[PDB]
């Protein structure tokens, strides 16, 4: 559907630049401590979270190859231990997945 | 008259200035190290006695300069605008720190001093008003306390609620004109001269130089007002957010001068409290608070 | 085609204290072993260079390269230096206007040490006061005073295309005592950038 | 097609003299080819124009449209130039004194239909313009209040001069 | 009091039952927000069929049906069930992430089990009582 003349770049103009068109600015940024990035009050960090998830996946790399097989889910307790740290009797009767990387000063 | 000595003691503090600006010669170039948590490592070359911690701050990001209210220089609290003296490991300091009990005494120090200066400007000039010492309290106290000596004439005065309310909006216009801290360590010769009137004033030089080796004794001014300080003080007053003047306890030796200690609560701008939590505050700040 | 070759074919060893200094012209004649018979080369092709008159033509050469530089006369001053010198001279001070002036040498200049298909290099000595100041493109002084004197010395290298019917002096490089002191530093305030790491990395 | 943003970026000042106040610093930075709509981007210019180096930046960290992306690597740019080359000696210490998009080069390409129709197939291509001069934002507008409305209609009328009288 | 989720109702709880095998075999799974919320309570209520015991054949069926592979089974009656005995409830950790970079903008959260052997996600922290407003506020608690 077309106007019956063509719509004036005056007319245009003020359109587009009506404030309700604009872009608004948001207030809510913060900072992340433990990243010292920035973050939105409501979400959470990812440049700290990123680290999460990295091990998470090396964690789980290890436990795939401990297990060897497809459908091999344990019935019994997982624990990961790290180059240092080795398995104690109340590490008995649980998975125990071994990392050569030493236990991280955030992981606890 | 008050702003004769105004007057005179601005020009001893800007003197003041310019002799330590004379007495530094050229630029010279000290290496700070941020030891701070965030960007840890950095190493800014600074000129000595004329850079300050706001300069790195603005170096960085404007983030540090509106989150950081003092500075750790070698682990010590160093003052925003105070000028760096040589390389050293550097920190801010905000608000929201772990261990802001530092920063608590700086931010009540410079309430209270805010203070101060109000009382002296409220009264009129026919009437006589001595600051004698500004009490350090502890925060759990719930309200920061200001001495003062008045007149014969005022002993029988007493401010009402529209009086305790003039007080305020004094206070608030502080806050609202964003006068900066200037601060200066000067000896306490000169110091005795700029309160050499106030012979209250004049004994709390005393006692500051006498804790130190030298007579140097820690000098922080306020537009025209100034005032002696037990330690670091904001940066600006518009650092509060909330200001009130809770109430007024006359001292009971009131024989040669009425000494009346002065209740206030303020805010800064980073915490922000809810309008009942103020309330109970501003009503939990108007008891007597004694120094223990 | 090159008409200069880069580097020093031996650099000369100032000894701490020339400053403060007959005595050091002496100094030649003792080392004129080592330099006398590189001297005669530049003497067999041109016959009148000699280390006593040589510092007032290299003088005056160095003085008109940084003349240029005031007037950016990029033509003038590929004749008064060798190819390697040009870049050095004036590739920092791109997009800046620089008032260069020279005060009266504090020290006569004097030949130090000269070497030699056959292109010869020769070391002078240099202190001489100078007035610097360079502004941003916006104007703004960046480096130095405007009419205040530093006093520098300096050993400067020319160097000359002996084998060229028309080769002639052109200056080539300097060198930097060690015991001579920093430069002034910059107006401005540098940072020394931290450590950059991965999230998973951990600071060092 | 025209590059003269940059031309200003290469503008040289005279020397200032001594008794001559430090000029503000100006820096002229521009992505000349940006596969997006120039409106788009003005929305996003006009947003920013007037605002600090780090507010822009941080605003355009949570924007979800791909142009701000592109603005703040633009940004980020124009503030590396400008310490290194424009002797910007706080990082902080810029604001976005201009903003603007404009037009660049298309391609020109017929849209097929399925069913024998046939369309006009445009790839679009702008240009972004940034000046960034060094210094905190300029403070915000005051709105006027009543009593200087009032005194403005009073000097008005006194204002006023009479027509076509001796 | 369900999201409209699936071509059919089926495929929600299919694609619930592939949600949920998922985040039992790994403990921590990254989705969208809408997602997580929504299996958030099955996997509350799963835990409660581990707690009512292995030999209850009513927890096998749902077990069996909702958990694709069999291998899980005695992990939720022996590592699951044992592990959330002590508590009572809100076995699921919820969290938002930053939306996806993919173009779509999806809104994007983490959903773990508690109690995992998986590395502590970065929680919130409230702030410490040693600030300022806190300790003014621990006064007025002293007086009162
Ligand atoms: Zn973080």
């Amino acid at each position: 559907a077309a106007p019956k003349n063509r719509r004036t770049i005056e007319v245009n103009r003020c359109r587009r630049r009506n404030p309700q068109k604009l872009i608004k600015i948001k207030n809510n940024i913060d900072i992340c401590p433990e990243c010292g990035h920035l973050k939105q009050k409501h979400v959470l960090c990812g440049y700290c979270y990123e680290k999460v998830r990295q091990e998470t996946t090396k964690i789980r790399q290890q436990i795939g190859a401990q297990e060897g097989g497809p459908f091999r889910a344990p019935s019994v307790e997982t624990m990961v231990l790290y180059t240092g740290e080795k398995p104690s009797e109340k590490d008995q009767g649980k998975r125990i997945v071994e990392r050569n990387i030493k236990r991280p000063s955030w992981f606890t | 008259s008050p702003t004769e000595l105004t007057e005179m003691r601005n020009d001893l503090f800007n003197r003041e200035k310019s002799r330590q600006l004379s007495l530094t010669p050229r630029t010279e170039k000290i290496e700070v190290k941020h030891v701070g948590k965030t960007d840890p490592g950095t190493v800014f070359v600074m000129n000595k006695n004329i850079s300050t911690p706001y300069s790195c701050a603005m170096h960085l990001s404007e983030w540090y300069c509106s989150k950081s209210i003092l500075a750790l220089v070698d682990g010590q609290p160093w003052d925003m605008y105070k000028p760096l003296t040589k390389s050293c490991e550097i920190k801010f300091l905000t608000f929201k720190d772990p261990d802001p009990k530092e920063v608590n005494k700086a931010y009540w120090r410079s309430c209270a001093m805010m203070l101060g200066c109000v009382i002296e400007r409220a009264f009129k000039d026919d009437y006589v008003v001595s600051l004698v010492r500004a009490p350090e309290v502890p925060v759990i106290a719930g309200a920061f306390c200001y001495d003062v000596t008045l007149d014969k004439r005022l002993d029988e005065w007493m401010p009402t609620k529209e009086n305790l309310r003039s007080f305020t909006k004094d206070a608030h216009a502080l806050i609202y004109r964003d006068l900066p801290f200037e601060t200066l360590d000067v000896d306490a010769r000169v110091a005795l001269e700029i309160f050499q009137h106030n012979k209250y004033k004049v004994d709390f030089i005393e006692e500051k130089a006498s804790q130190n080796p030298e007579r140097i004794v820690k000098l922080h001014r306020i537009g025209d007002f100034i005032d002696v300080s037990e330690g670091p003080l904001i940066p600006r007053t518009s650092v509060c957010f909330q200001y009130e003047v809770s109430a007024v306890h006359n001292l009971n030796p009131s024989q040669p001068n009425l000494i009346r200690r002065f209740q206030g609560l303020s805010l800064p701008t980073h915490l922000r409290a809810q309008f009942t939590i103020w309330d109970k505050l501003v009503e939990r700040s108007r008891k007597m608070v004694t120094e223990d | 085609h090159l008409a200069c070759t880069a580097g020093i074919f031996d650099p000369y060893v100032p000894p701490e204290g020339d400053a403060r200094m007959l005595t050091q012209r002496t100094e030649r004649l003792r080392k004129n072993a080592a330099s006398q018979l590189a001297i005669r080369k530049i003497r067999e092709f041109d016959a009148n260079f000699k280390t006593k008159d040589f510092p007032e033509k290299a003088k005056d050469i160095f003085i008109e390269a940084h003349l240029c530089l005031n007037n950016s006369d990029h033509d003038r001053l590929h004749t008064l230096v060798t190819e390697h010198c040009f870049p050095d001279m004036v590739w920092d001070l791109k997009y800046k206007t620089v008032r260069w002036g020279f005060v009266e040498s504090l020290e006569p200049a004097q030949v130090v040490h000269v070497r030699c298909n056959m292109y010869g290099q020769v070391t002078v000595r240099l202190h001489t006061r100078q007035t610097l100041a360079i502004y941003d493109r916006f104007g703004r002084l960046m480096y130095g005073q405007e009419d205040v004197p530093k006093d520098v010395l300096e050993y400067v290298v020319f160097e000359r295309h002996l084998m060229n019917p028309y080769g002639s002096w052109r200056m080539h490089a300097k060198i930097v005592p060690a015991w001579a002191p920093p430069k002034q530093p910059i107006l401005k305030t540098l940072m020394i950038p931290g450590p950059q790491l991965k999230p998973w990395e951990e600071y060092e | 097609i025209s590059r003269k943003w940059e031309k200003k970026n290469k503008i040289v000042y005279p020397p200032q003299l001594p008794g001559e106040p430090r000029r503000p610093a100006e820096i002229y930075h521009c992505r000349r080819q940006i596969k997006y709509s120039k409106d788009k981007m003005w929305y996003l210019a006009k947003m920013i124009r007037g605002m600090s180096i780090d507010q822009a930046l941080a605003q355009l960290e949570f924007n979800d449209k791909k142009g701000a992306q592109i603005i703040k690597e633009v940004l980020l740019e124009a503030q590396d130039m400008a310490v290194r080359d424009h002797n910007v000696e706080f990082r902080s210490n810029l604001h976005i004194a201009e903003s603007t998009s404009g037009r660049g080069q298309c391609l020109k390409r017929i849209r097929y239909h399925g069913r024998g129709r046939f369309g006009i197939m445009e790839k679009v291509y702008c240009h972004y313009f940034v000046k960034l001069v060094e210094g905190p934002p300029p403070p915000p507008e005051v709105p006027k209040t009543a009593v200087d409305h009032a005194k403005d209609y009073i000097q008005q009328l006194r204002s006023r001069t009479i027509i076509h009288t001796l | 009091v369900y999201r409209r989720l699936g071509l059919g109702p089926e495929s929600r709880i299919h694609l619930l039952r592939n949600l949920l095998t998922g985040l039992v075999r790994h403990e921590r799974i990254e989705a969208t927000w809408a997602r997580a919320d929504e299996m958030r309570g099955y996997a509350e209520k799963l835990i409660d069929y581990g707690k009512l015991g292995d030999t209850n054949e009513r927890a096998m069926r749902m077990a069996d049906f909702w958990l694709t592979e069999k291998d899980l089974i005695p992990k939720l009656f022996k590592v699951l069930a044992p592990r959330f005995q002590g508590q009572n409830g809100n076995y699921t950790r919820m969290l938002q992430i930053p939306n996806r970079k993919e173009q779509d903008r999806a809104k994007m959260a983490v959903i773990e089990y508690k109690g995992n052997y998986l590395p502590p996600l970065p929680l919130p922290h409230r702030d410490s009582n040693l600030t300022l407003l806190n300790q003014l506020l621990l006064g007025l608690q002293q007086d009162l």
